[PDB]
This record gives C-alpha cells, sequence and structure tokens, in this order.
RNA sequence: UGCCUGGCGGCCGUAGCGCGGUGGUCCCACCUGACCCCAUGCCGAACUCAGAAGUGAAACGCCGUAGCGCCGAUGGUAGUGUGGGGUCUCCCCAUGCGAGAGUAGGGAACUGCCAGGCA
RNA sequence: CCUCCUAAAGAGUAACGGAGGAGCACGAAGGUUGGCUAAUCCUGGUCGGACAUCAGGAGGUUAGUGCAAUGGCAUAAGCCAGCUUGACUGCGAGCGUGACGGCGCGAGCAGGUGCGAAAGCAGGUCAUAGUGAUCCGGUGGUUCUGAAUGGAAGGGCCAUC
RNA sequence: CCGACUUACCAACCCGAUGCAAACUGCGAAUACCGGAGAAUGUUAUCACGGGAGACACACGGCGGGUGCUAACGUCCGUC
RNA sequence: GCGGGGUGGAGCAGCCGGUAGCUCGUCGGGCAACCCGAAGGUCGUCGGUUCAAAUCCGGCCCCCGCAACCA
C-alpha cells in the first residue's frame, strides 16, 4: 500500500441509541453516533 | 510551413552548429540538447539561435 | 485587404435607421452630415473620423474604429459607435432643450 | 469533358532481388518490399524500410516456421 | 477482520454442509470489492470530479484511481482521453472492514428501504448493487456536501453461478429482498 | 494466466538471444525453487543445469525458496559451469523481474567467476 | 427493376465472359429455366421475363430469379470522341451456358412450361426447360 | 530400465476448441503474512519478499469421447504452354501440366536435452 | 510527388482509363528499459437513456497506426511510465534503382554519448509522399590562396540561408 | 410487468441453401522469370572498352486487356 | 457541356467536423424614432465517411454566370 497518500484510517468506535458497541475502522476521526444500528433495524430483526 | 528553421550554437565556443526545426507558437521556450561537437570532440550542450 | 465601407451601410449597422433606403433618404435630403457639412451617400466612414450625423432630432458626433459591415445587436452598436464625451454632453445639450420646448 | 483522375506514382520496383538458391556477397539486398512480408531470419538484417539484407556470404534461403506460418530468410553459410 | 474470522469459522462449514462441496476452497470467496461512478457531468467543470474523489477518497479509505474515456461517444459529448469518473478497488483487510461497514452501517441507513433485489446478480457469480445516496455512509457529511451523488458497489466471488452467489451472501446475513 | 503472460513477456528477450546465438543462462523461480540451467545456442542440449530441489543443494539451505537459497544455487551452477569450461553466458530474464530472488542468482553467479 | 443498393465503385471493366456457368442444378424449386449460350441480361430483360412469368401462372407459383445484374454497363451520350469513361447507363448479369436464371415452384409442370416459353421470348440467349433432379 | 512432474526446444491446427473423468509422496498451482528489498497513475490483482496450515476447488497436466475446427485421397471438372482447326465476343482437337470446391476417409499428436519423486 | 487496379502470379508497362492523397507533423509522436493488450456483443449495476464509466462472460485484432491507400505489426511497429538526445562526427564491405543528374538499403571500424545488472539497441519516426538542380549572392569557422613584399579585399574548403 | 396477441407489418445479428468482383482472397495452377549442375549443338551466339551511325511518325494478324457499342482498316498497352 | 448557390416568412455572416445565430417581418413589454423578451430553420432531397455532418464525399432536382466557335 502506497505511503503517505492514502487518507488517514484509524480503528473508531461505532455508537447507536440502540447501544451496541462494535469496533470499526474509518477515516471520520471523530466518535460516530447512528440513528439505526443494524440489530435494530426492523427488516433486520424480522418484526417488521 | 509554420515550423521554422533554427541553429543550435556550440557552447563549447568553438562556433560550430547544427540545424533542426520548430514551430515558434507552441513551444516558445529555449531547445537545449548535449549533442556531439567534432572540433572539440566532446558532448557539450548546445543552445538554439537565430538562423 | 480592407473592405470598404459605405456611409448608408455604416448607418444602417449601427441601428439609427431602420432601412438602409431611410439612411440613403436622409443622407440625401442634406439632415445628415459628415464632418459637420453635407454628405453624399457614397462617402466612406474613417476610423477616427468624426461622423456629424443628425437622428430625428438629435446630433451625434462618433470617431469610432471598429466599423462593421454586418448589423449586430444594439448592445453590439453601442461598442460599435464610439459616441465620445463631447458628443454625450452634445446629446444631452439637446435632449435638455428638447424637453424645455416640450 | 473533364477527369479527376489521370494520376500515379511511379513504381518502386520492389520484389525478391535475390532468390532461393543464390550465392550472395555480404550486404546483398535479398528482398525489397513493403512490410516484413518475409521476416529476418539467421544472417540476415531487416533494414528501416523493412528491406532484408544478407549480413554474411553465404547461400539465400526461404523457410516456414513458426506459429504463425510465415516466411523467413537465412544465409546458409557456405 | 471480524468478518474475516467469521468467514474462517463458520461460514465456511455452513456453505461446506449446505452445497456438499469435497474440498475447502471448493466453497465460494469474495475476491474484491469495487466503487465507481459515472461523473460524466464532469465535461462542464473538471474540478467537480475532485470533490468526488475526495469524497470517496473518505468512504473507501484510499485515494480513487480516476478512470479514463474508453472511446469517443459524440452522443453524450465526450471525446477519447477525458477522464468521466473515478473508481476505487478494495481487497483484504480493507474489503472486509468496508463490508462491515456497508451491512452495520449502511443498508440501514437508506431512505424508504424495502429491501435489495435478487435479480442483482449478474449471472457468474459476482453480485452488483447502486446506491443511491451517498449520506448513509458515516464519513460523508450532510452540511458540507456538495450535491446529491450516488456508486455502484460491485462485489466478485469466485462463485460458479447464481444459487451459490446467493448462499455466500445470505450466508454473510446480506439482506435481500 | 500468469504462466501465458511470464511467456509472452520472456519471448522478446528470448528470440534476439537466439539470434544472436549466445550461449544461454535460463533460470525458472517458484514459490518452492529455484531452477537454473545453460543451454546451448540450439536450445537443445543442456550444458550444466542446478536447482534448489537436488538433495546436493537441498540439505544446506534452510529454505529452499529465500534469496540465500538463489544465491547458493547461483553459486553451483556457476562452479558446475566453470568446471565443464563455459565461463561465459548470458543472462535470461525470463520473464522474472530482474529483482529479488533471481537478482540474487545473478550476483552470485558473477561473483562466483562467470562473466556475465 | 432490379439494381444494387449500394457498389464499391461506380464503373466497372467491360471484361469477359468465358467459362461455363456455377449453379447449373435447380435448387430453390421444382421447374427452372436454364441457359444454352452466352449473354448479357439486362435488367429490364429480367423484369419483363419476371411481369410474363407471374401473370402467366396468376400469382399461383412462387418465383425464384438466381440471375442478378451487377456490372454497371455504360455509353456515351451522343456526339462525343473520347475523355474519359463515359456515363452509367444500365445494369446487367453476365450469364454463361448452365446458368439457372428463373426457378418456380407450386404449379402444374405443363403450365411451368407454357410459361417459361412465353417468357424465353423476351430473353435475348437460347434457353431450355429443366426439372428437380434428386441428385 | 518403466511411470509421473518442471524447464528448454524441435514442429506449427492429424498437433486447436468443446464434453466427461482423474492427480497431490515429489513437482506445479492455489494459499498464509507483508513493518521491511519491491509495486500499485487505488488495490500484496500484477510484480516482489518472508513461509509451508489446508487443498487439487480454479488453473495445469494426463486419459477417453467426433459436437466443431483441421488434414484429405482416386476419378472427373476448370484452367493453360506448344501445334492445328471451327459456325471465331467463344470453342474444339493432339500432346504436356493439371487445379479449386466436393466425396470416401484420417484425426483427440509425435519427438530431442537436462533435472526431480516413485518402483 | 505518394497508394491501389488496368499490369497478363519476377521487374517494368500507355490512354483527356478507374479511385483517393501530398507541398506536412513531432524535442516528443525520437532512443532505450520495464510493463500492458483491442473492436463488437451479452448479463448485472444510481442519476445513465441504444452508445459514458464499474464487474464478469463470449470473441480473438473484426481494433489501433498523427494524416490517403497498400503491404505490415502480438517478440508487437499498438497503449502507459522512468531515464534520456544515437533527430551524434568521420568513414563504409556490398547491393538495389535510374540514360544521366541523382535517389535508396547497409553489416562493420574509430571518437564520444544515452538506456539496460547484463546480452544488446540507438546514425530519426511501421515503410512507402511532405520536394527544387545550376548560377548569383548572404552569415559563421578555417591563412588554403593572397598579382612586388607584409597585411587586407576577393577567391577557395566546411557548415548554412 | 411478465406471459405474447393478429398485422399495413418492418424486421438487426446468427443459421441452412445459390450467385457475383479489376481496386474481395481462409485456396491456386499452366507459362514466364532468377540461380545451380549436367550432355549435345551453335562461325563467341555473351560481357566490357573504343571509332561510325541510323532511329525515337510505325501498320496488320494471333493471344491477354482498358477505352469504344466485346463497332470501326478506331485508339492506348504487354508478348509473338 | 463547365463552374457557383440552394440556410426561421425575406435578407444574411457564419458553418466549412464539435450541440444553429444576427437584422427586418409577427406578437408582447419598455418607450414616431429607439430598447428588451419570445415563437420562428431543421440547413434543396437521397446515400456514404466519421465518435459526431449546417460542415465532408457520390448521385439526383431547380436557379444563376459562361462557352456550344473557324471552316
Amino acid at each position: 500500500m502506497k505511503k503517505d497518500i492514502h487518507p488517514k484510517y484509524e480503528e473508531i468506535t461505532a455508537s447507536c441509541s440502540c447501544g451496541n458497541v462494535m469496533k470499526i475502522r474509518s477515516t471520520v476521526g471523530h466518535d460516530l453516533n447512528l440513528d439505526v444500528c443494524s440489530k435494530c433495524h426492523p427488516f433486520f430483526t424480522g418484526k417488521q | 510551413g509554420i515550423r521554422e528553421k533554427i541553429k543550435l550554437v556550440s557552447s563549447a565556443g568553438t562556433g560550430h552548429f547544427y540545424t533542426t526545426t520548430k514551430n515558434k507558437r507552441t513551444k516558445p521556450e529555449k531547445l537545449e540538447l548535449k549533442k556531439f561537437d567534432p572540433v572539440v570532440r566532446q558532448h557539450v550542450i548546445y543552445k538554439e539561435a537565430k538562423i | 485587404p480592407a473592405v470598404e465601407v459605405r456611409l448608408d451601410k455604416w448607418l444602417w449597422a449601427a441601428r439609427f435607421y431602420k432601412t438602409r433606403a431611410l439612411a440613403r433618404e436622409m443622407i440625401e435630403g442634406g439632415k445628415v452630415h459628415y464632418n459637420g457639412q453635407r454628405s453624399k451617400p457614397s462617402k466612406i466612414v474613417e476610423l477616427n473620423a468624426t461622423l456629424t450625423l443628425r437622428q430625428g432630432n438629435d446630433e451625434r458626433t462618433v470617431i469610432v474604429k471598429a466599423i462593421t459591415e454586418q448589423r449586430r445587436p444594439a448592445s453590439e452598436a453601442a461598442l460599435l459607435y464610439e459616441e465620445t464625451a463631447e458628443s454625450v454632453e452634445k446629446r444631452e445639450k439637446m435632449a435638455l432643450a428638447r424637453k424645455l420646448n416640450a | 469533358g473533364s477527369t479527376r483522375n489521370g494520376r500515379d506514382s511511379e513504381a518502386k520496383r520492389l520484389g525478391v532481388k535475390r532468390f532461393g538458391g543464390e550465392s550472395v556477397l555480404a550486404g546483398s539486398i535479398i528482398v525489397r518490399q513493403r512490410g516484413t512480408k518475409f521476416h529476418a531470419g539467421a544472417n540476415v538484417g531487416c533494414g528501416r524500410d523493412h528491406t532484408l539484407f544478407a549480413k554474411a556470404d553465404g547461400k539465400v534461403k526461404f523457410e516456414v516456421k513458426g506459429p504463425k506460418n510465415r516466411k523467413f530468410i537465412s544465409i546458409e553459410a557456405e | 477482520a471480524k468478518l474475516h474470522d467469521y468467514y474462517k469459522d463458520e461460514v465456511v462449514k455452513k456453505l461446506m454442509t449446505e452445497f456438499n462441496y469435497n474440498s475447502v476452497m471448493q466453497v465460494p470467496r469474495v475476491e474484491k470489492i469495487t466503487l465507481n461512478m459515472g461523473v460524466g457531468e464532469a465535461i462542464a467543470d473538471k474540478k467537480l470530479l475532485d470533490n468526488a474523489a475526495a469524497d470517496l477518497a473518505a468512504i473507501s479509505g484510499q485515494k480513487p484511481l480516476i478512470t479514463k474515456a474508453r472511446k469517443s461517444v459524440a452522443g453524450f459529448k465526450i471525446r477519447q482521453g477525458y477522464p468521466i469518473g473515478c473508481k476505487v478497488t478494495l481487497r483484504g483487510e480493507r474489503m472486509w472492514e468496508f463490508f462491515e461497514r456497508l451491512i452495520t452501517i449502511a443498508v440501514p441507513r437508506i431512505r424508504d428501504f424495502r429491501g435489495l433485489s435478487a435479480k442483482s446478480f449478474d449471472g457468474r457469480g459476482n453480485y452488483s448493487m447502486g446506491v443511491r445516496e451517498q449520506i448513509i455512509f458515516p464519513e460523508i457529511d450532510y452540511d458540507k456536501v456538495d450535491r446529491v451523488r450516488g456508486l455502484d458497489i460491485t462485489i466478485t466471488t469466485t462463485a460458479k453461478s447464481d444459487e451459490e452467489g446467493r448462499a455466500l451472501l445470505a450466508a454473510f446475513d446480506f439482506p435481500f429482498r | 494466466d500468469k504462466k501465458s503472460a511470464r511467456i509472452r513477456r520472456a519471448t522478446r528477450a528470448r528470440r534476439k538471444l537466439q539470434e544472436l546465438g549466445a550461449t544461454r543462462l535460463v533460470v525458472h523461480r517458484t514459490p518452492r525453487h529455484i531452477y537454473a540451467q545453460v543451454i546451448a545456442p540450439n536450445g537443445s542440449e543442456v550444458l550444466v543445469a542446478a536447482s534448489t530441489v537436488e538433495k546436493a543443494i537441498a540439505e544446506q539451505l534452510k529454505y529452499t525458496g529465500n534469496k540465500d537459497a538463489a544465491a547458493a544455487v547461483g553459486k553451483a551452477v556457476a562452479e558446475r559451469a566453470l568446471e565443464k569450461g563455459i565461463k561465459d553466458v548470458s543472462f535470461d530474464r525470463s520473464g522474472f523481474q530482474y529483482h529479488g530472488r533471481v537478482q540474487a542468482l545473478a550476483d552470485a553467479a558473477r561473483e562466483a567467476g562467470l562473466q556475465f | 427493376m432490379l439494381q444494387p443498393k449500394r457498389t464499391k465503385f461506380r464503373k466497372m471493366h467491360k471484361g469477359r465472359n468465358r467459362g461455363l456457368a456455377q449453379g447449373t442444378d435447380v435448387s430453390f424449386g421444382s421447374f427452372g429455366l436454364k441457359a444454352v449460350g452466352r449473354g448479357r441480361l439486362t435488367a429490364r430483360q429480367i423484369e419483363a421475363a419476371r411481369r410474363a412469368m407471374t401473370r402467366a401462372v396468376k400469382r399461383q407459383g412462387k418465383i425464384w430469379i438466381r440471375v442478378f445484374p451487377d456490372k454497371p454497363i455504360t455509353e456515351k451520350p451522343l456526339a462525343v470522341r473520347g475523355k474519359g469513361k463515359g456515363n452509367v447507363e444500365y445494369w446487367v448479369a453476365l450469364i454463361q451456358p448452365g446458368k439457372v436464371l428463373y426457378e418456380m415452384d407450386g404449379v402444374p409442370e405443363e403450365l411451368a412450361r407454357e410459361a417459361f416459353k412465353l417468357a424465353a421470348a423476351k430473353l435475348p440467349i437460347k434457353t431450355t426447360f429443366v426439372t428437380k433432379t434428386v441428385m
């Protein structure tokens, strides 16, 4: 992988109102707050 | 045609020169190249000059 | 190879008159003046040459260098005829006189 | 009665100057051609205009070789 | 590499029992993820391509390769030798991490979401899907974005055909509807 | 199709060298081993060969796929070549970029006294 | 009238007409009209024979024309000496012996012979009637 | 000495496609990691290095199979050199050469050098 | 002046015969080293639709060649990048083509250089058109000559307009 | 929507069958031409150098052709 | 027989490989003169080249300047 051309990429914690916590990498830098998580989406849950 | 003939004068100070062509419109920059010069016998840098 | 320009042709390009026939009629009537004197339609307009044109009731004097055979939009006509500052002042003087008359 | 044709170019004397089995001195032009119709093989050089010339004395020889079945000229040394 | 070890432990055996494969690597695998757009409206301004490139530098985690006009098309007013979009290819740690981002955060985030078609598989096991909006991704922000934009996501899988493709994505729990 | 691509890129130097008619030192590179041969101008007969698959060289080396192994096989082929009396060859890149283990092979053969 | 929709070259050399024909065997139908001598059949001749046959059979049998005019023949206008090749006037098909000119199916042999006899009078070359052969 | 594998060739479709099957001790391939030698007009895809956990899936090799490709007679036909002739825009005759297409058919390559694993 | 056919399977071959181009372009569009392979079609995919870019498959050069056509081109002569000026100086075994003037191809030798680790390649471009004799003068270098001698003017040789 | 409904119907590519080409060729002669070896024959018939020219308006016929109307005792080429 | 032209209702550049515009005519608005906005071609017709024809080539229709002369 090339040296210094690419944007900064780092481990970041992502949080959601549903409350699960998972480790993920992104270029965003500051912590991420999500309206909908995967485990709380109605279709993925199968409830609706 | 549009290309105008020019002389590449040896920088060795021996007066030898080459003749080539170029067009002034697209490439207004000076032409400079390392070409052989028989009288001094060495590869010396030639700069263009008027014909 | 400069292309010669007629006086009525220049006027028609400048849009002063609706048609070249009207330009010829006005020139032949003596109302139009070139260099402040009566002139025939055959006369040639020249760059930096005064055109003491008389249109309607207000005089104009232009010395424009850009002469165009082709009639242009009025936005271009403003550039086509120069309308020097003295001519502007004289035109506004004539306009004020007309307003006083009215 | 005017015609737009009547124009042609002088013929260029192409073709095979030396045919198979002919003894040629070094440097003799073997074939003059447009494009590498005959390719360069052993002891044969290809000039800039795709002419082929013997690089050594011997007997010229045509043959068919290679996956493309192209013709090759080579000087059997002698 | 959470999806990487997901694949290594349990998706591999799930697919192996489900299709009765003799050799382990016979299970289909996801070789690469490719993101690309047609920015054909870059013929008006060159700079808008730079914004596209920066946006997906942020989205993908690597500097996009600009794409090139393959050949002239007059009907679209483009001639050969013009940049008309960008692309980014993701493999390995990045390919998994982006897949994780997709499944976890992106696929919830599309408005009016009713599913993702199962008919989008090409026919040789490689899946394709189109993303209309970029705000769905966490990295891109709504306030500083320039214009509504989209992209396409292609996943390439050594899978031989459609059913092994859908089985792979189902085992990874990719939504389908 | 790595093999076909490699043969394609090697063919130009291959046929140019065949045209010159010089003795050709061919190198093969593989993730596990590395082979070397010295082929006469006609391209048929092989004069001297040496590879890390051979038990003679294999048991000295820790691993047969590394640059040190490449250097050892290079020294071996050079010694065999000097024994038979070739003393000069033309290297065959063989589509392998002149770098890494092939590069080490070339340097080992050069230091061994083989002129190329 | 039959004419090529497009051609690479507007004018073509006169050429010659040696050799025997190809496509001698009737192939597309039950009956056919052969040629016995060399000739140059114009598009007008083709059209005239076509009309004669079609009307003779009264739109019952299906018709095939195995010759197409594709050689442009030029003619100088009157009162000219030299000065380049003349304009194209009509198109012709070169015919050698054996060339099945026309072919018919779906009609009794007797009426087929009648129609072909009527049409052969419009052509310049001698013709004969030939039937389908299994091989 | 026999089988199998890798490289380098000879030859350039009887030798190449398609379809089915088979191979992992050695060899090959895929494959694990890549901060570094090296590289991505992004990507360890390619190239490159460090290795040997798994496998023969893909590729590769090998065996079989005419759905193709390909090769291809004998006979006739076309053409034509020389001489003669006719009803001379075209033919014919003696003699020499003799196609192309098509038919019967052949066909799933053969082979040299070196190295390695097994018996 | 160049390409094709007429042109009759070596070369050559006329017509107020049939058809098209030239009077350039390029210090990179040259040299070398390394790398790569097209058109077209099908399927899937946001704007995007017949044709934009992405992925895969079929196909195998039907693409591309700076400009006409022919002949070439996968070892690529096609496309990309790094470094560079061999678009060098003096010669030239031999040969092609012309009545001649001339035009063309050229391994190799010497000096020096570029690329390549090296083998090697490079004396312009894929080739064939992109041209102008002699005279008369112009410019720079070189005592070669210099109408008594020493210089100069002019002339000469080389480069060049 | 798919599934297809008849045409006033038009149908691209592909497939099967039949032709045509000077500027089409995945095939391909007879002749001619270049070279090599061999016997017979031929007044060196061949090449080079030198002295002297003439000639550079051709015609018809056979064969292969362009133009013409496969007209001309027409015109322009190739070979005899 | 040789060359030119065929472009909003009329007159016109362009245009001459790179998405059709100007004046007048019409309408409306500003204001007889003058200024602004809009509808208005599908480039004489049919084919070919090109990634693409107002553009470039072949043929066809009409109109224009010419010559169709010496015997």
